[PDB]
RNA sequence: AGUAGUAACAAGAG
RNA sequence: CUUCUGCU
RNA sequence: AAGCGAAACGCAGCAGACCAGGC
C-alpha cells in the first residue's frame, strides 16, 4: 500500500 | 589528431619538455594560474584609456587566417604583434565589428537550449501580466530568497552528477547516477545537446546555473519565489507596488506555501473580528495569490493546514483535518490539546521557547515510506507503532515521532554544534532545527531515549537503539508492525460563527487556537483588493499602515474621540492591529487605554495628540478592568515582543518634534498638523491610570517610588514616581 | 587557518558583524540591535555610543 | 611655469 | 640614434 | 523549514591397568 507523505523537508539518517 | 603533434613539438623544446616532465597533474592547478599580470585595481580608467590605443583587444592567433589585416577602408583590423604572455595576437575592435559584419556564420538553434536559464526569463516576461500600480507605505524586510530555484528533486551532488555526465561523459569518474530524475534529465540534456560545438565550459556553467539552487539575502516585500525575486526591482518599490504576474507555470509547492501563509494571516486577522466567519468569507473572496483568486484555488489545492482546512470549511468544501510535520502527514484521530510556550534548556546549553501542547492526543502519520499510529501526552510519547517499508524508513519515522513528542529526554539529547538562530540572527523554528539535527545524527537520541520490556503480542516487534529488532526489549513505547497500518479521506464539516469546525456528531475538529502563530513570508505574492489594502500584510506593515491611517484621518478621529469614543474604538481599521497584540493582554491593554483616554477627557486641557495617536489602536478590544499599571504595551512582531512605551518616544514608535513627524519601526508615518487646542501646559494626565503627571520632581513629596508601589496612595496626595526611561516625575492620585 | 578559526567563532557571536556581508550583514545588525533594544527594561535609560 | 600637496609629475629603460 | 613601455 | 566563498586472507586421540574417593 505505497502512499505519499504530503509536505516534506527531511534528509536520510546515518 | 593534431593535439599529439603539438605535444610532440612541445616535447622537442628543452624548457617545455622539462616543464611537462617535472610538473605533475597535481602541480598543474598551481602553475595553471602562474601569471605576471596583476589584477587591475581600477578597471574603468584602464578600459577608457586602452580604447583609445590602436589595438586594445587580444584575439586567438588563428584570426590571422580568418580576418584580413585591413578592411576596404585601409584600417588595420589586427597586428602581427604577439600579446605579452600568450600566443594571442593584438587586434582592434574593428576586427570584432568586421567579424559581426561579414564573418563565418553558423546555425544557432543550440543556444536557446543551452542558455535556457536566460531565455526562460524572456519567455516568462513576454507572457507576464501587469496590474495597477498602488502607492503604499512599503516595508521591505531583509531575508534569504531564491535567485535560481534549480531542480527541486536534485541536490548539489545530484546536479553535479548530471552535469558531469552530460558535458564530460568520459571524465565522470567513479560516480554513478542513482535516481529516475537524474536519468531523465541526463537523457533530455543529451538529446538536446546533440552536435553542440559550444565550449563545454559554458555548457557546464549554464547547466550549473539551471540546476544548482542559489539563494541570496534581499530586502523583499512580496513573494520570495525566484519568478518574483528576479523582477523584484520592477514589482516592489520604496513607495509603490506594481501588480505583476510572471508568465509560465508556477511550482505547486510555491502555490501551496503561499496559500498556507495567506490562510494563516486571514484566520489570524478574522479571529479578532466581531463576525469571524463573515470576515473570513469576505477576505477569502477578495484575496488573490499570484494573480489567482484564493476562492478558486482552495477548491483545487488540498494543502492540508490548520488554517487552509478552516478556510475550506468556511467555503463549504470537505476538509482533511491533517497537518504535515517533518514529511509526515499527521491526522488527529482522537483527543485535543492546547498550545503554550515553555522555556527549555537543550543538551548543548541552548535555551529555547517551544510551543508545548497540553493534553492527551492520538495521531495517524502517513509517509512516502512509512505509516505509524502515535499516542502522545504533554511532552511525553505514550505509544508509537511504526509500519515502515525499510529499516531506514523506520528510523526516519521514529525520529520524527520522538521530535514531535517534545520529550525532555530528547531535548537533553541535543549535542554538538546546533544553532537556533541563522547567520542573520533570525529565530528559526526549534522543532525543525531539532528534526534536522536528529536526522543528521540519531545515535545519541536513541541511546538516551530509554528501553522498556516488551509484552509479547502477535505482529508487534520491538526495536532497539542499534536499530536491530528484538522481541524482549524495545525503545520506550515503540513497536514495529510487519502487517501494515491503514487511508486518506475528506470529511464534510460544519463551521460556526466563531470558526469552530465541528463534525457531524458535533465534536470540534478545528479551532483558530491551533493555527500556527509564526508570521512567515509567501513564495508567491499575495494581493488584497479591499479598502483596507493592508489587512493581511505582515506585522511591520500592519503597524505602519495603522498609524498612517490614524494620522491621515486625524481631523475626523479627533472629533470622534472627543465626542463618541465608544463607537470609534469599534472601527474596523483597528482590527488588524489587534491581531498583533497578545491574546492574554488584549483586554488589559484595552481597559487601561480606555480609562486613560477617559481621564484625559475629564481633565480640561492636557490634550496630547501624540499620546492619542500612539494609544488609539490598543483601545479597540473589549475592556477588562484591572488595577494594573502598564509602563509599555507589547505587540508581537515576527516572534518578538515589541514594547510601545506609554510615555515618551521609543524606536518602535517615535514622534520627531523638530519636523513634527511620526516614525513607526523606522518608517515615516506622517506629519501632525499644528493644533491650537493641544495646550499641554506641562501636565500630561495620560501616563498612569487614575494619576496625573504634574511635572518635574522637587525632592519634597518623596525620594522616589515604583509604578506598582504608587498604588499605596489613597487620594489627593502628591509623590514622586520613577516612570519611563529613568525620568522621575511628580504625580497626584486624583 | 587562523582566519578560518576566527570566522568559525565569529559566526556564533551575535555582536560580531564581520563574517557576514551585504544585505545579510544589514539584516544581522538590524535584528541584533532590535533585540538589544527590546530586552532592555522599560525603567532603564538607554544611550548609544558611536 | 604648472599640476599638486607631507611627494610626485613636469617621460622612462635600454 | 634606434628599440621597447604608459599599473610592474 | 533551511541555506554561502554575496588485493588478498576455528584440529586431532593412546589405550589399558591399579589405587583412593563420592551418594
Ligand atoms: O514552510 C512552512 C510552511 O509554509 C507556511 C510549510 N508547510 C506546511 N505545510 C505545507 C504544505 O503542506 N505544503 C508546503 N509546500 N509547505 C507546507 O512548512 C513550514 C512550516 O513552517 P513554520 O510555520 O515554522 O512551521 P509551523 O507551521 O509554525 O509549525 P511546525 O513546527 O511546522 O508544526 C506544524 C504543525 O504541527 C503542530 N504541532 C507540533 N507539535 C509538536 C504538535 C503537537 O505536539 N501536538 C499537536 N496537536 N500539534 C503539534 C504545530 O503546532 C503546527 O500546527
Ligand atoms: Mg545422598
Amino acid at each position: 500500500a505505497a502512499a505519499a507523505a504530503a509536505f516534506a523537508a527531511a534528509a536520510a539518517a546515518a | 589528431m593534431e593535439r599529439i603533434k603539438e605535444l610532440r613539438d612541445l616535447m622537442s623544446q628543452s624548457r617545455t619538455r622539462e616543464i611537462l616532465t617535472k610538473t605533475t597533474v597535481d602541480h598543474m592547478a598551481i602553475i595553471k594560474k602562474y601569471t605576471s599580470g596583476r589584477q587591475e585595481k581600477n578597471p574603468a580608467l584602464r578600459m577608457k584609456w586602452m580604447m583609445a590605443m590602436k589595438y586594445p583587444i587580444t584575439a586567438d592567433k588563428r584570426i590571422m587566417e580568418m580576418i584580413p589585416e585591413r578592411n576596404e577602408q585601409g584600417q588595420t583590423l589586427w597586428s602581427k604583434t604577439n600579446d605579452a604572455g600568450s600566443d594571442r595576437v593584438m587586434v582592434s575592435p574593428l576586427a570584432v565589428t568586421w567579424w559581426n559584419r561579414n564573418g563565418p556564420t553558423t546555425s544557432t538553434v543550440h543556444y536557446p537550449k543551452v542558455y535556457k536559464t536566460y531565455f526562460e526569463k524572456v519567455e516568462r516576461l513576454k507572457h507576464g501580466t501587469f496590474g495597477p500600480v498602488h502607492f503604499r507605505n512599503q516595508v521591505k524586510i531583509r531575508r534569504r530568497v531564491d535567485i535560481n530555484p534549480g531542480h527541486a528533486d536534485l541536490s548539489a551532488k545530484e546536479a553535479q552528477d548530471v552535469i558531469m555526465e552530460v558535458v564530460f561523459p568520459n571524465e565522470v569518474g567513479a560516480r554513478i547516477l542513482t535516481s529516475e530524475s537524474q536519468l531523465t534529465i541526463t537523457k533530455e540534456k543529451k538529446k538536446e545537446l546533440q552536435d553542440c560545438k559550444i565550449a563545454p565550459l559554458m555548457v557546464a556553467y549554464m547547466l550549473e546555473r539551471e540546476l544548482v539552487r542559489k539563494t541570496r539575502f534581499l530586502p523583499v516585500a512580496g513573494g520570495t519565489s525566484s519568478v518574483y525575486i528576479e523582477v523584484l526591482h520592477l514589482t516592489q518599490g520604496t513607495c509603490w507596488e506594481q501588480m505583476y504576474t510572471p508568465g509560465g507555470e508556477v511550482r505547486n509547492d510555491d502555490v501551496d506555501q503561499s496559500l498556507i501563509i495567506a490562510a494563516r494571516n486571514i484566520v489570524r486577522r478574522a479571529t479578532v473580528s466581531a463576525d469571524p466567519l463573515a470576515s473570513l468569507l469576505e477576505m477569502c473572496h477578495s484575496t488573490q495569490i499570484g494573480g489567482v483568486r484564493m476562492v478558486d484555488i482552495l477548491r483545487q489545492n488540498p494543502t492540508e493546514e490548520q488554517a487552509v482546512d478552516i478556510c475550506k470549511a468556511a467555503m463549504g468544501l470537505r476538509i482533511s483535518s491533517s497537518f504535515s510535520f517533518g514529511g509526515f502527514t499527521f491526522k488527529r484521530t482522537s483527543g485535543s490539546s492546547v498550545k503554550r510556550e515553555e522555556e527549555v534548556l537543550t543538551g548543548n546549553l541552548q535555551t529555547l521557547k517551544i510551543r508545548v501542547h497540553e493534553g492527551y492526543e492520538e495521531f495517524t502519520m502517513v509517509g512516502r515510506r512509512a505509516t505509524a499510529i502515535l499516542r502522545k501526552a504533554t511532552r511525553r510519547l505514550i505509544q508509537l507503532i511504526v509500519s515502515g517499508k525499510d529499516e531506514q524508513s523506520i528510523a526516519e519515522a521514529i525520529i520524527v515521532a520522538m521530535v514531535f513528542s517534545q520529550e525532555d529526554c530528547m531535548i537533553k539529547a541535543v549535542r554538538g554544534d546546533l544553532n537556533f538562530v541563522n547567520r542573520a540572527n533570525q529565530r528559526l523554528n526549534p522543532m525543525h532545527q531539532l528534526l534536522r539535527h536528529f536526522q543528521k545524527d540519531a545515535k545519541v537520541l536513541f541511546q538516551n531515549w530509554g528501553i522498556e520490556p516488551i509484552d509479547n503480542v502477535m505482529g508487534m516487534i520491538g526495536i532497539l537503539p542499534d536499530m536491530t529488532p528484538s522481541t524482549e526489549m524495545s525503545l520506550r513505547g515503540v513497536r514495529v508492525s510487519k502487517m501494515g497500518v491503514d487511508s486518506t479521506e475528506r470529511v464534510v464539516v460544519s463551521i460556526d460563527r466563531f470558526l469552530r469546525v465541528r463534525d457531524q456528531r458535533g465534536n470540534v475538529l478545528l479551532s483558530p487556537e491551533e493555527v500556527s502563530e509564526t508570521q512567515g513570508t509567501e513564495k508567491l505574492t499575495i494581493t488584497y483588493s479591499s479598502s483596507m489594502m493592508w489587512e493581511i500584510n505582515g506585522p511591520e506593515s500592519v503597524l505602519v499602515n495603522t498609524y498612517q491611517w490614524i494620522i491621515r484621518n486625524w481631523e475626523n478621529v479627533k472629533i470622534q474621540w472627543s465626542q463618541d469614543p465608544t463607537m470609534l474604538y469599534n472601527k474596523m481599521e483597528f482590527e488588524p492591529f489587534q491581531s498583533l497584540v497578545p491574546k492574554a493582554a488584549r483586554g488589559q491593554y484595552s481597559g487601561f487605554v480606555r480609562v486613560l483616554f477617559q481621564q484625559m477627557r475629564d481633565v480640561l486641557g492636557t490634550f496630547d495628540t501624540v499620546q492619542i495617536i500612539k494609544l488609539l489602536p490598543f483601545a479597540a478590544a473589549p475592556p477588562e478592568q484591572s488595577r494594573m499599571q502598564f509602563s509599555s504595551l507589547t505587540v508581537n512582531v515576527r516572534g518578538s515582543g515589541m514594547r510601545i512605551v506609554v510615555r515618551g518616544n521609543s524606536p518602535v514608535f517615535n514622534y520627531n518634534k523638530a519636523t513634527k513627524r511620526l516614525t513607526v519601526l523606522g518608517k515615516d508615518a506622517g506629519a501632525l498638523m499644528e493644533d491650537p487646542d493641544e495646550g499641554t501646559a506641562g501636565v500630561e494626565s495620560a501616563v498612569l491610570r487614575g494619576f496625573l503627571i504634574l511635572g518635574k520632581e522637587n525632592k519634597r513629596y518623596g525620594p522616589a517610588l515604583s509604578i506598582n508601589e504608587l498604588s499605596n496612595l489613597a487620594k489627593g496626595e502628591k509623590a514622586n514616581v520613577l516612570i519611563g526611561q529613568g525620568d522621575v516625575v511628580l504625580v497626584m492620585k486624583r | 587557518f587562523v582566519e578560518a578559526l576566527a570566522r568559525s567563532i565569529c559566526e556564533k557571536l551575535e555582536q560580531s558583524g564581520l563574517p557576514v556581508g551585504g544585505n545579510e550583514k544589514k539584516a544581522k545588525l538590524a535584528n541584533v540591535v532590535r533585540k538589544m533594544m527590546t530586552n532592555s527594561q522599560d525603567t532603564e535609560l538607554s544611550f548609544t555610543i558611536t
